[PDB]
């Protein structure tokens, strides 16, 4: 809940089931310790998740960013994390690293 | 966990008819036959079919 | 090379005044124009 990342999680089209038992917990735990979601897609599809979000697991801060399309088949969500919190919470140098993946769009590239 | 949800998607629904609108006047733009400033031959015919037919 | 595009060039179907030719198919393009907006501004 304050380490930042923007993560952007593809949401497919299935028949009436809106998620998968495959990734649901990766796309849960997202929107449960983001802070600012936002949702691209159609209308009536981003207004469904946004219902079942904040009726399942969400809390009532995120403050859900919604932009609709329309030749958009899927809807994409972009979770965001502020920090916001007075301690210190300071970001480590931008990540200039080749080694890990900058946390705000990861462009996951593994296999090994 | 809550259901509450209900008055906060007329403001979606106005996002959409926004992005509704831009479309429908992006295929306007897209048009060949109507104004678009011209030379003299073709802008006197113009005018002049304009006014013939606003009497006709 | 010269001799043959000499003979070439002046065809008798080629290399003369088209100007007539094209501006007969504008005038029937602004007549075209012409009843276009006719039809268009009755209701516009």
């Amino acid at each position: 809940k304050d380490t930042p990342f923007m993560v952007q999680v593809k949401l497919p089209n299935y028949k009436d089931y809106l998620l998968d038992n495959k990734q649901v917990v990766l796309t849960f735990k997202l929107v449960h310790h983001s802070k600012k979601i936002t949702l691209i897609g159609d209308a009536n599809k981003i207004l469904q998740y946004k219902n079942y979000f904040q009726a399942n697991g969400a809390r009532s801060d995120i403050d859900f960013y919604l932009q609709p399309t329309l030749n958009q088949k899927g809807v994409v969500m972009i979770a965001s994390n502020y920090n916001d919190n007075p301690n210190s919470k300071e970001k480590p140098q931008t990540f200039d690293v080749l080694q890990g993946s900058q946390p705000m769009l990861g462009a996951n590239t593994k296999n090994l | 966990h809550g259901y509450d949800v209900s008055g906060a998607n007329n403001k979606q629904v106005i996002n959409e008819v926004a992005r509704e609108k831009a479309q429908l006047e992006k295929i306007n733009q897209y048009y060949k036959t109507l104004l678009q400033d011209k030379e003299q031959e073709y802008t006197t015919r113009k005018n002049n079919q304009r006014e013939i037919l606003e009497t006709l | 090379s010269n001799r043959a595009g000499y003979q070439m060039r002046q065809n008798v179907i080629s290399s003369e005044i088209f100007k007539n030719g094209n501006l007969n198919m504008q005038a029937k393009e602004e007549e075209v124009r012409e009843k276009l907006q006719e039809e268009r501004e009755n209701e516009y």
